[PDB]
C-alpha cells in the first residue's frame, strides 16, 4: 500500500507528483487515484485532473473514464477532456464530453464543438438531448443543419413549441434553408398566417 | 441452430440486450411476434437505443396490439417513425399506417393506405390538410 | 438575442458593463437581468446588484 497521497495532497507540492505519477505507473496510477477518488474532497479534487492532462496522450484508457464518470463528475470530466476535445477523433469522448457539458450549464463551450469536430456519431447525441432535454435547444439546430437531418428536427420544434426556434435559426445560424423548412412547415399544415408573419423577418 | 424461440429465454434470466441485431435478423426469418415483444419490452430499461423501438412497434402491428401500440408511441418513443411506417403499406398491414402517421401528421402518405381501409370522409380532411397532386388525386 | 453576457460575465470586466447596461436600457436590461437570473450561478450573483444600484434612483420598479 504506496497509495497514502490523500491525505498529503492538502500539503505536498502537486508538481513534482505529477511527474512522481507521470513515472511509476505501470498500471499503478489508475488505483491510487481510485482511492483518491474514494476521498474526493473539494480540496484534493481538481488535483486528479492535473495529473489526468498527461496520461490520456499515451492511453486515454475508457477504463480511467468509466472510474471517473462512475461518481458525479460536477466538472471533472469538462476540465479533463475540456483539454482532449482537440486531438481526438473518438466518438465517445466527445459525446460524454457533451454529456458533461449538460451537468452544470456551459452550453456556450458546446455550440462550438459541434461544428469543430465533425467525427462523432449525431444520431445517438440528438436522441439524447431529446432524452436529455437540453432545456435551452439551440446545439440541435445547429448540429442537425450541419448534418441535415432537419425533416424530423422541424416536427419535434413544432411539436414541443415554437417561440423563436426556427426564427432564430434562419436568422442567426443559416438563412439558408428556410424554404426547405416551409416545406416541413407545411406538410405539417402550420397555420399561414405565422408563415406570413415569419417570413417578415429579415435575412442573410 | 436458430433456437429463436429458445434464445430468448437464454436472455431473459440475463437481461443482456446485447447482440439484438442478430436476434432481429434471426426473429424476420420466423414469425414469432409475440415473444420477441417481451425481450424488447424488458430490453428497453437497459439500452435506451431506437432499433429497439423501432422494430418494437413493428413487431406489435405484427401481432396488432393497437391498444397499446397507440400508447407506446404517445410516450417518450424516440423511435422513427415512417421507417416502420414504410413497413406498413410495404407489407400491407392497414390501420397501422393509420396511427403511426397520425401523430406525425404525414398528409400524404396515410391516404394512400385509406384508399385500402375504405373511409372516405376523413380522407378527404387529410388531403385538404396535404394539397397534394397526388393525394388529392388519389382518394379521388 | 443580444443577450449573452450570462458566459461572459465570468470573464468580462464588470465596470464597462455597468455602463454599458447604464445605456442601451430602453426597457431592455430587465429581460438581460432575467436571463442572467435564469442562470443565477453563485459566480454571476453579484453582478446582477452592482448594476442594480444605479437604475433604482430613477426606476425602482416594482416588477423589478
Amino acid at each position: 500500500d504506496i497509495k497514502r497521497a490523500v491525505v498529503h495532497t492538502h500539503l505536498l507540492n502537486p508538481e513534482w507528483l505529477v511527474n512522481y505519477f507521470g513515472s511509476l505507473s505501470v498500471e499503478d496510477s489508475l488505483e491510487c487515484l481510485r482511492a483518491m477518488l474514494s476521498a474526493n474532497i473539494r480540496q484534493n479534487l481538481q488535483i486528479c485532473v492535473q495529473v489526468a492532462s498527461k496520461y490520456h496522450e499515451q492511453l486515454s484508457t475508457q477504463s480511467l473514464i468509466e472510474l471517473f464518470e462512475s461518481f458525479k463528475s460536477f466538472e471533472g470530466l469538462f476540465y479533463f477532456l475540456g483539454s482532449i476535445v482537440n486531438f481526438s477523433q473518438d466518438p465517445d469522448v466527445h459525446f460524454k464530453y457533451i454529456q458533461a457539458a449538460c451537468k452544470t450549464g456551459q452550453i456556450k463551450e458546446v455550440e462550438r464543438i459541434c461544428r469543430e469536430s465533425n467525427c462523432y456519431d449525431p444520431e445517438r447525441v440528438k436522441n439524447f438531448l431529446k432524452e436529455a432535454k437540453l432545456t435551452d435547444q439551440l446545439p440541435l439546430i445547429i448540429v442537425c443543419d450541419r448534418f441535415d437531418f432537419v425533416h424530423d428536427l422541424v416536427l419535434y420544434l413544432y411539436r414541443n413549441n415554437l417561440q423563436k426556434y426556427i426564427e432564430i435559426y434562419v436568422q442567426k445560424v443559416n438563412p439558408s434553408r428556410l424554404p426547405v423548412v416551409i416545406g416541413g412547415l407545411l406538410d405539417v399544415d402550420c397555420s399561414e398566417d405565422v408563415i406570413k408573419n415569419l417570413i417578415l423577418v429579415v435575412r442573410g | 441452430k436458430g433456437m429463436v424461440k429458445e434464445a430468448i429465454d437464454s436472455y431473459i434470466k440475463a437481461d443482456d440486450p446485447s447482440s439484438y441485431m442478430e436476434v432481429v435478423q434471426a426473429a424476420n426469418t420466423s414469425g414469432n411476434w409475440e415473444e420477441l415483444v417481451k425481450y424488447l419490452q424488458m430490453a428497453r430499461k437497459k439500452a435506451r437505443e431506437s432499433y429497439v423501438e423501432t422494430e418494437l412497434i413493428f413487431a406489435l402491428a405484427k401481432t396488432n396490439r393497437l391498444a397499446e401500440l397507440e400508447e407506446f408511441i404517445n410516450g417518450p418513443n424516440n423511435a422513427h417513425i415512417q421507417q416502420v411506417g414504410d413497413r406498413c403499406y410495404d407489407e400491407k398491414m392497414y390501420d397501422a399506417a393509420k396511427l403511426l402517421y397520425n401523430n406525425v401528421s404525414n398528409f400524404g402518405r396515410l391516404a394512400s393506405t385509406l384508399v385500402h381501409l375504405g373511409e372516405y370522409q376523413a380522407a378527404v380532411d387529410g388531403a385538404r390538410k396535404a394539397n397534394s397532386t397526388r393525394t388529392w388525386k388519389e382518394v379521388c
